[PDB]
């Protein structure tokens, strides 16, 4: 994987390291998941989501 | 917002109403609790530094419900390539004086790192725009926030699908050349925001165009992309006194 295809998989952010690594990272306000590719939000107001929103499929 | 619709209250809760002495000014962007991001065509002719606010979790200018929140802007800081009257690098970031509370109707929009906003965010072909500007060419600013989807273009097929300044590294096209769908002067300094994997982010600034959803014509929006490393250096600075500071770009 290679963050200029796809995002490298990554939901947020993404960094290429010599090899075939690749590095998903996430905005503050979440952190990354197991699968190294998915962000969850750690705070009650993330950026770039919409609570009425949120709530309205939580 | 020319051919749009109302954005439903608290959906579009990153979008800040700038005010000098009462007065519309333009639109902006929250980021994180104290920082805005704006146009730098905004502040071309503020005469008093100090009548500046910002208003979080705006919808009705009709009314008061107790969702807003006013703040005094403590910096607004322009990039040294910035020159008043004319185009290029069109961007502002804004200080406030004290944090917002982030609420249900006040959430920042996230600001992207660089190599993401370039490689995934700029094929998004959709994205919003949002502001109280004007809701036709020559006709009344709106009372409720507007919210507008429109297309990107790449600039060369800009250039070819129009028919005046230079659309530069620092700018992109996005909208109609119909005339049916645009943002307009009054929606100046607010934000472009782009959706990815169910999370928004910031990619341009409503910055200029021709007229209001002119015929053969699309908006022009600041270039965010450009901006990251500068303006996540200057989150980092201590204030200054004196409201303006230029900055030096890069
Ligand atoms: C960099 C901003 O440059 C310009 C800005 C503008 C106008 N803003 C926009 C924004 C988005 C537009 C869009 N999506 N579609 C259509 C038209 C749009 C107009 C504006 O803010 N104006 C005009 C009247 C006063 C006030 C001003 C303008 C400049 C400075 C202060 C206030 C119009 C021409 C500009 O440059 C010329 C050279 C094309
Ligand atoms: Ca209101
Ligand atoms: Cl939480
Ligand atoms: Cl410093
Ligand atoms: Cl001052």
């Amino acid at each position: 994987l290679i963050c200029v295809n796809e995002n490298g998989g990554c939901e947020q952010y993404c960094s290429d390291h010599t090899g075939t690594k690749r590095s998903c990272r996430c905005h503050e306000g979440y952190s990354l998941l197991a699968d190294g590719v998915s962000c969850t939000p750690t705070v009650e107001y993330p950026c770039g989501k919409i609570p009425i929103l949120e709530k309205r499929n939580a | 917002i020319v051919g749009g619709k109302v954005c439903p209250k608290g959906e579009c809760p990153w979008q800040v109403l700038l005010l000098v002495n009462g007065a519309q000014l333009c639109g902006g962007t929250l980021i994180n609790t104290i920082w805005v991001v704006s146009a730098a065509h905004c502040f071309d002719k503020i005469k008093n530094w100090r009548n500046l606010i910002a208003v979080l979790g705006e919808h009705d200018l009709s009314e008061h419900d107790g969702d807003e929140q006013s703040r005094r802007v403590a910096q607004v800081i322009i990039p040294s390539t910035y020159v008043p009257g004319t185009t290029n690098h069109d961007i502002a970031l804004l200080r406030l004086h004290q944090p917002v509370v982030l609420t249900d109707h006040v959430v920042p929009l996230c600001l992207p790192e660089r190599t993401f906003s370039e490689r995934t965010l700029a094929f998004v072909r959709f994205s919003l725009v949002s502001g109280w500007g004007q809701l036709l060419d020559r006709g009344a600013t709106a009372l409720e926030l507007m919210v507008l989807n429109v297309p990107r273009l790449m600039t060369q097929d800009c250039l070819q699908q129009s028919r005046s300044p230079n659309i530069t590294e620092y700018m992109f096209c996005a909208g109609y050349s119909d005339g049916s769908k645009d943002s307009c002067k009054g929606d100046s300094g607010g934000p472009h925001a782009t959706h990815y994997r169910g999370t928004w982010y910031l990619t341009g600034i409503v910055s200029w165009g021709q007229g209001c959803a002119t015929v053969g014509h699309f908006g022009v929006y600041t270039r965010v992309s450009q901006y990251i490393e500068w303006l996540q250096k200057l989150m980092r600075s201590e204030p200054r006194p004196g409201v303006l500071l230029r900055a030096p770009f890069p």
